[PDB]
């Protein structure tokens, strides 16, 4: 779409509304798009705001390398202009930065020497403009998250800047806080002997404050006059803005000066008491770019705007509550939509086996560990995995995974255990039973009836954090098991009717990741005993219609289900006829 | 007509399954051919089920309740790695067994729900971990013994169904012998007990397993105790503390109920 | 080591005396802005005793200085809150926990 | 080398120890899956019998030698300073070959892993450089799915080192399996390795990628844009109010949201820049939105508590009154008509400003813009203009979203292109020269 | 698909046969539904012996013979439940002396060249037992001073003679009708 475009796709979910299909589309032999789709199909668009990744290797303009450290050299990265000099070269302005910030401190305070080293929060990274490069196109300093301003002319003028006033009840401005996403400084201003010197590039150090949030910078040894402060618990990325003058631009050389820590004991926790300057492979240059896509929400908040009166003005009113998930990059201080990991490889491996080790610290009954987990994953993300549609099909099983090994697997193992052993106490409700429920010899819905064995007791701990109390380390975190069974009931009857139409959409993608998860969470529900009487009677509906009517539309058992679905149902059949061993062991002690 | 019945459904869904399909999943066809046997073995399900069924009086029922809370925590202590805290909570279910009225009350319930035999895995575990240094959690593994041959002492058919174990005490008869203090809570204990006064068992009692205890006891003829040397006792060429502990075992085996049995 | 914020005013004459129990929600942060618990996601009111050592210190001062029905965020220094060795797997050492605690009823 | 000999002297094989370690991973190479079963268990048998008789030949310790020896070099470069640039370009493949023999001679032999794990602990010990890191960690996989005896005697520092190795290199998912490994292996699970993983992990919430729900935010604006520039003939100060007729203060388990104050444009566009359209931002979330939540003054996804008389978050029957001061930089709220002790000050007034509020599900806000628009509860501040003054005179005045995609069928949404920029806001009298 | 299953099974790699519950079950199940089991007319006893046939053809049409050998081969020479079935259905199979059962038998191993099939028949052999005088005057002594058995079979003397019997009778089954391969091949 150009400027000032305006168009509509029409996908042909409704093929009604297509209005051209039948005049010529639909005689051919063509389809819509969305022929048979449960759900609306997700949209994709470019997105306006550029974001910082990682430089690509491909990339035809700029090229990074890794100058490794040696005894008497600092680890550098470099950035070179691959195409300079010649036809398509970039001439506009780059902006970089480095993948790790420094957070400051949360509250802040009111021959180099070792103890000082040891005990400082200061930390240094250096930049050497290179000769030929013309230091004033560029600039070096820090920038925080909110930087995502791509200017073709930028200037320390036009930074994004506010001062929050904070005054007292009479009025006396008691406090002034100055606000910005950009540190930065020019090294045109900053060379003031001028020109280029060539028995060293042009050096702009940048020192850091981590506990006073003080920015300084050293330019050829001497203290330039710009200075910045920032706030308590700011999260700074070192960043270099450059213009392409020479085929070698600039390098960040992460060394140290006399008593100032070098930026890796900043960046990471583990090198936080090594003041050998280091350069490990997850720091690495990122650079401003618009080449992303953004996925358009599926649903959008319900807003009713209208002006009541002259007098009352226009109303704005939203009642209905709409959430969405949300994927934390730690290092990077960004926020996505976890749905939008559909189209991000790496980041949905990564968390899929993030969920597998979630699983796996929590297995065969770490009640502990599961209530640790409780503050990670929590029974909302938990509810909202479960039932959201547009999950991706790897997440969903993980996300299925976890909620099964955290709150439902310990007792689900242990009722698989005492499976095979039927003690019956012999109680008045035991004699009553029996084999038949009436004169007429037809065999009882399965599960359904009264059975008086001694079975193992359900036992459940709630999660808080607050209490100083030990004793909820036994027993698995409670979960609402009422809505859990609701839920899945309502998702399985939603997913025998959805997939009999053999959709091109199931949920996660194929027919696998929409059953096997669903069906192994109720599995485990009806393995625990929560499923009673009308539950029982709805899901062994659901399984085979006509085989459990009471005293068409086809069941799971014969709509044509993928391998490991199968398995699944196995295991269900299993268990149905384990439930009939268990009532004929109580109705031949009754008779006895 | 339709299946109307669970079993006949599900004799079909296999059968209609495998023959639409060549599954690739031998779990599956495992699985569906399992289920199938089944259906066609009612009776099968019936023999394998009564075996393991109890009646109980219905004032023992919370009683009973809780050996099978103290049982499952026992049995699940098997799918975890041995340590410090799986030792102590070993420990506090043998005991709170043995202090339950149940245990004593209906040998019969205690055999079927097979605790003898989880014991034996948990002691197998542990006596398999640090075979060579010493043995690792020896504490527990003196209680899981001492139980034992509790187990033993209470009925005579638990004494049975011990002794059809006895081949494994014997190799790993050689554990604590040498170590005082958990004299009567060792493996080689166990097996004593398992054929102590019992004039059928030691009958059954057969000649290699005296030759294994034979055997090892002309190990410690010959040779010292390591520990004992390591600890810095003096370098005697034999083993009289090992010694003596294989021949009490044999006094129990050769002599029952005051009569010798000369087989 | 404990300030108390006011989001929401509550009657300001009732306040938790010895032998009562609070029943407050409690939404729980630290200061990177991370949340660890929330008896809110649990649709599930708390409940502790005052001055039965149920919960920790800073929160159970803040309980006491709120009244009934207010709202109150709860700042909790580490000396008041988990000490040093933080609670594992949790809360990490030396963290300061920021609540939102609002005191529903008292009872 | 080591001990110094002249390199000429000294005789390396460097090609055939390269070509041979092909031909023995090669030989060792595990067989393939799409083969029938009876030929893959005879491959598997062969294999099985290699490993064997090389582990029984002692071939394992050999390997681990010729590794140490190697290691001694600490790069590429110092190796072919010692010996000479021929092993220095292969001294890399030399490593990455001799770890993927090791690998393939334990991959699926208990016994060859039971007996690694001795030296397991030395493996351990260079699982930082980046020269070996992926071929140690497949060995150390390899020995954890395989031997029982590695889970027994992996310790706190080897988890810590292994630990740490996620957060020094990134994110990489094979050390999560080499972890899960570690938590269990043949169904038996080690509680101290799973104890020792969660505490040593979880709590820093930095490598591991966080989940949270967030309230959708959706952002409502009236049609005035008003701004600032030289020559220019709009006025400088605008009043309005936002009273709230209800709000939820719970809808779900987070906090509502509800901010008020005004917004900026990048440049002459009518885009709200610096925000995204969809998501959980509002007011005060960016650089561009000024906001005023009751409580909390918001710029730059940043606030800071302002004090003001009973403070309160924004409730039910609150009238909140924002002012703008482009003559000097200066956004100042009064709320139920007694003065907030806070400002916004010198701020960037290059682009367009526009009164917003930032809202999630249950809230009842009411725009009182001044004229016929509402009628203002609390009188404005002396040399305030109301809202209603800056609309153009063609243009009818409407409050409508914020960002241009709202709730509606997906047939029916008009998908937006870039948009023209509105120069024309800002009338600067041009006359020609004379 | 089940057989194919079973051999599949029997043709990997374990360090002892593992006690399978489905194969022990299956087994006999197809070793009965082959043998089915005063004076009968020539009519009578020919039909017999076709239904025989076509019986032990379900079976041996879907490699029977060829799952029973490689039961047998990776039993390696332990006596057990597992060789106990293995050997019920390969005589059910090889009744009457079945030709094409032999000749099936006989060319999977020639072209298989299994060497560990001929091992475990020697195996199974030599832990085959006999009359044992020590169990049986220990046993009478039991019985002598009142203790009464709790099993009536006293199977400590002779301990597997309906396997014994199945072993032999099968290894003579492979050989009936002067199969000539067989009898030099063994």
């Amino acid at each position: 779409l150009g400027v000032a475009q305006v168009g509509r796709m029409n996908f042909g979910k409704d093929v009604s509304t297509l209005k051209y299909f039948t005049i010529c589309g639909l005689q051919e032999g063509y389809e819509p798009f969305a022929v048979n789709t449960n759900r609306d199909i997700t949209m994709w668009l470019s997105k306006r705001l550029p974001q910082f990744l990682q430089v690509p290797s491909n990339h035809e303009h700029i090229e990074v390398t890794r100058i490794d450290g040696t005894i008497d050299s600092s680890p550098c990265l470099k950035v070179t202009q691959k195409s300079f000099g010649s036809q398509n070269s970039n001439t506009d302005i780059m902006f970089y930065r480095l993948s790790m910030p420094i957070e400051c401190a949360e509250v802040f305070s009111k021959r180099d020497d070792y103890d000082f080293l040891m005990q400082t929060s200061t930390y240094y990274y250096s930049v050497r403009i290179f000769p030929g490069q013309e230091p004033a196109n560029v600039w070096v300093g820090w920038i925080t998250s909110d930087f995502h301003q791509y200017d073709t002319g930028f200037d320390l003028d036009r930074v994004r800047t506010v001062t929050v006033t904070l005054g007292d009840e009479k009025g006396k401005v008691h406090e002034s806080i100055k606000r910005s996403n950009c540190y930065m400084v020019c090294a045109g201003e900053s060379m003031s002997p001028g020109q280029g010197r060539n028995n060293n590039g042009l050096e702009i150090g940048c020192v850091v404050d981590a506990a006073s949030g003080l920015l300084t910078f050293i330019a050829n040894g001497k203290e330039l006059s710009t200075y910045y402060q920032v706030e308590p618990s700011t999260k700074l990325f070192p960043a270099v803005f450059a213009q392409a003058t020479s085929p070698n631009v600039f390098q960040f050389e992460l060394g140290r000066i006399k008593n100032v820590m070098p930026l890796s004991a900043g960046l990471f926790k583990s090198e936080h008491k090594n003041p050998v300057p280091q350069c490990p492979p997850r720091l690495h240059v990122q650079f401003l770019s618009h080449v992303l896509w953004s996925r358009m929400p599926n649903q959008f908040l319900k807003v009713d705007v209208s002006r009541i009166s002259e007098r009352q003005g226009w109303l704005v009113q939203c009642l209905d509550p709409l959430q969405f998930m949300s994927l934390h990059i730690p290092e990077e201080n960004r926020s996505v939509d976890i749905l939008e990991l559909t189209e991000q490889e790496e980041l949905l491996k990564f968390h899929y086996h993030t969920l597998r080790l979630y699983s796996a610290v929590c297995a065969l009954g770490n009640h502990r560990v599961a209530h640790a987990l409780c503050s990670h994953v929590d029974e909302p993300q938990l509810l909202y995995a479960i039932e959201n549609k547009y999950m991706p099909g790897l997440l969903r099983a993980g996300y299925y995974d976890l909620l099964i090994d955290i709150h439902l697997s310990s007792y689900a193992t242990a009722r698989l255990m005492m499976n095979n052993e039927y003690i019956v106490p012999m109680t008045e409700e035991t004699k009553s039973i029996t084999l038949f429920p009436d004169e007429n010899k037809k065999h009882g819905l399965p599960g359904i009836g009264l059975s008086t064995s001694l079975r193992p007791r359900m036992q459940f701990s709630s999660p808080s954090f607050v209490s100083i109390s030990n004793e909820c380390y036994q027993y698995s975190p409670e979960f609402p098991l009422d809505i859990l069974k609701s839920k899945t009931i309502q998702m399985l009857t939603e997913a025998v009717k959805e997939g009999s139409l053999h959709a091109r959409d199931p949920v996660g993608g194929t027919t696998e990741f929409l059953f096997v998860p669903l069906i192994k969470l109720f599995y485990t529900l009806l393995i625990m005993g929560i499923f009673h009487n009308e539950d029982l009677k709805h899901i062994l509906q659901l399984i085979e219609p006509s085989v459990f009517k009471e005293a068409p539309k086809e069941g799971l058992l014969q709509m044509k289900l993928p391998e490991p679905v199968k398995l699944q149902m196995c295991l269900l059949l299993q268990y149905l006829c384990d439930c009939q061993v268990r009532h004929r062991i109580e109705a031949i002690v009754a008779f006895s | 007509k339709k299946s109307s019945t669970l079993q006949q459904l599900i004799s079909e869904t296999m059968v209609r399954w495998a023959q639409e399909s060549v599954i690739e999943d031998p779990e599956l066809v495992r699985a569906m051919f399992v289920l199938l046997h089944r259906q066609y073995d009612g009776i099968g399900g019936l023999v394998r089920a009564l075996p393991k069924t109890y009646t109980i009086n219905g004032v023992s029922v919370e009683d009973t309740i809780n050996l099978l809370a103290s049982l499952g925590q026992i049995r699940s202590l098997l799918s975890v790695r041995m340590g410090k805290e799986e030792e102590k909570l070993m420990i506090r279910g043998l005991g709170d067994i043995m202090n339950n009225k149940v245990f004593y009350q209906h040998p019969n319930l205690m055999r079927a729900l097979g605790m003898h035999e989880t014991v034996m895995e948990v002691m197998v575990n542990v006596l398999g971990g640090g075979e060579s240094k010493e043995i690792t959690f020896p504490k527990m593994v003196a209680n899981c013994c001492r139980f034992l041959c509790y187990f033993c002492r209470i009925s005579r058919q638990n004494q049975k169904a011990m002794f059809d174990h006895l081949s494994y005490l014997l190799e790993n008869s050689s554990v604590g012998l040498a170590s005082p203090a958990m004299r009567g809570s060792t493996p080689l204990d166990v097996a004593a007990a398992s054929v102590m006064d019992n004039n059928e068992l030691a009958l059954a009692l057969r000649e290699p397993d005296l030759e294994k205890v034979v055997r090892y006891l002309a190990g410690c003829g010959l040779q010292s105790c390591q520990m004992l040397v390591s600890k810095g006792y003096p370098d005697i060429g034999w083993n009289p503390v090992e010694g003596e502990r294989y021949l009490d075992f044999l006094r129990f085996a050769v002599f029952c109920n005051g009569e010798s049995v000369e087989e | 080591g404990v300030e108390i914020e006011t989001i929401s005013p509550g009657d300001g004459r009732t306040f938790p005396k010895k032998g009562q129990t609070c029943v407050v929600h409690y939404t729980g942060m630290l200061q990177n802005g991370k949340k660890f618990d929330s008896s809110r996601d649990r649709n599930k009111p708390f409940k502790f005793r005052i001055g039965k050592q149920e919960v920790i210190k800073g929160f159970e001062e803040g309980a006491a200085q709120m009244s009934l029905g207010q709202r109150a965020k709860l700042t909790c220094t580490p000396d008041v809150a988990y000490g040093a060795t933080g609670h594992p797997g949790v809360i990490p050492p030396n963290a300061t926990l920021i609540f939102d605690v609002e005191l529903l009823n008292l009872e | 080398l080591s001990k110094k000999a002249k390199a000429s002297t000294v005789d390396l094989p460097i090609e055939s120890v390269s070509l041979s370690l092909q031909d023995l991973i090669g030989y060792f190479h595990p067989p393939d899956e799409h083969l029938e079963h009876e030929d893959k268990q005879n491959r598997l048998r062969a294999l099985k019998n290699r490993q064997n008789l090389f582990q029984e030949e002692g071939m394992i310790n050999l390997v681990l030698e010729c590794i140490d020896r190697l290691h001694v070099y600490s790069s590429a470069a110092h190796f072919a300073d010692v010996a000479g640039r021929e092993a220095g370009e292969s001294w890399k493949s030399i490593l990455n070959s001799l770890y993927e023999l090791l690998a393939a001679l334990i991959r699926g032999n208990r016994k060859n892993c039971a007996q690694f794990s001795g030296s397991l602990d030395w493996l351990i010990s260079r699982l930082e450089r980046l020269e070996a890191s992926s071929g140690i960690l497949e060995v150390l996989h390899c020995v954890l799915v395989e031997s029982p005896e590695a889970l027994n005697i992996i310790k706190e520092g080897h988890i810590k080192s292994i630990i740490s190795l996620l957060d020094k290199h990134g994110r990489n998912h094979k050390v999560l399996d080499v972890l899960c490994s570690l938590c269990v292996c043949h169904g038996v699970a080690v509680r101290s390795n799973q104890h020792l993983i969660c505490d040593n992990l979880l709590p820093g919430r930095d490598l591991l990628l966080q989940t949270r729900l967030v309230n959708h935010v959706s952002s409502m604006r009236p049609n005035i844009f008003l701004g600032v520039s030289e020559g220019s003939a709009q006025y400088k100060k605008w009043y309005y109010e936002l009273m709230v007729d209800h709000t939820e203060p719970f809808v779900t388990a987070e906090a509502t949201h509800l901010r008020v104050g005004w917004a900026s444009t990048e440049g002459y566009s009518p885009y709200p820049g610096g925000g995204e359209e969809w998501g959980g931002n509002g007011v005060g979330d960016d650089l561009f939105s000024y906001g005023f939540d009751g409580l909390h003054l918001w710029s730059g996804c940043i606030a800071r508590t302002v004090s003001s008389p009973n403070q309160h978050l924004l409730r039910t029957d609150d009238v909140i009154s924002c002012c703008l001061d482009l003559s000097a930089p200066s956004i100042s709220f009064r709320i139920n008509g007694q003065p907030v002790q806070g400002m916004f000050e010198n701020f960037n007034i290059d682009g367009l400003f526009f009164p917003v509020v930032s809202f999630s599900a249950g809230i009842k806000v009411r725009f009182l813009l001044g004229g016929r628009h509402g009628e203002f509860k609390f009188l404005p501040p002396p040399g305030y203009a109301p809202c209603y003054e800056a609309v153009l005179p063609k243009e009818k005045l409407k409050v409508e979203h914020s960002r241009e995609y709202k709730q509606e069928r997906t047939y029916t949404r008009d998908l937006l292109g870039p948009t023209v920029s509105l120069t024309q806001a800002a009338f600067t009298p041009i006359p020609v020269d004379t | 698909q089940l057989i194919l299953l079973f051999s599949r099974t029997a043709l990997t790699e374990k360090c002892k046969l593992e006690e399978d519950f489905l194969y022990m079950a299956y087994a006999d199940i197809m070793a009965k539904s082959c043998h089915d089991e005063e004076v009968k007319s020539f009519e009578e006893k020919e039909m017999e012996k076709q239904k025989l046939l076509y019986q032990q053809a379900r079976l041996h049409d879907r490699g029977a013979a060829e799952m029973v050998l490689q039961t047998i081969s990776a039993s390696k020479g332990e006596t057990g439940p597992m060789v106990a079935a293995t050997l019920k259905l390969g005589i059910a199979i090889l009744n009457g002396g079945n030709s094409t059962v032999q000749q099936k038998m006989l060319d999977y191993l020639k072209e298989k060249k299994d060497v560990g099939f001929f091992q475990s028949l020697a195996g199974l052999m030599q832990s085959c037992s006999v009359l044992d005088l020590n169990a049986f005057e220990r046993q009478n002594k039991a019985e002598g001073l009142g203790m009464v058995t709790e099993e009536g079979s006293g199977e400590k003397v002779l301990q597997d003679d309906e396997f014994t019997c199945d072993l032999f009778r099968f290894l003579q089954l492979l050989c009936e009708g002067h199969n000539s391969d067989f009898q030099n091949y063994l």
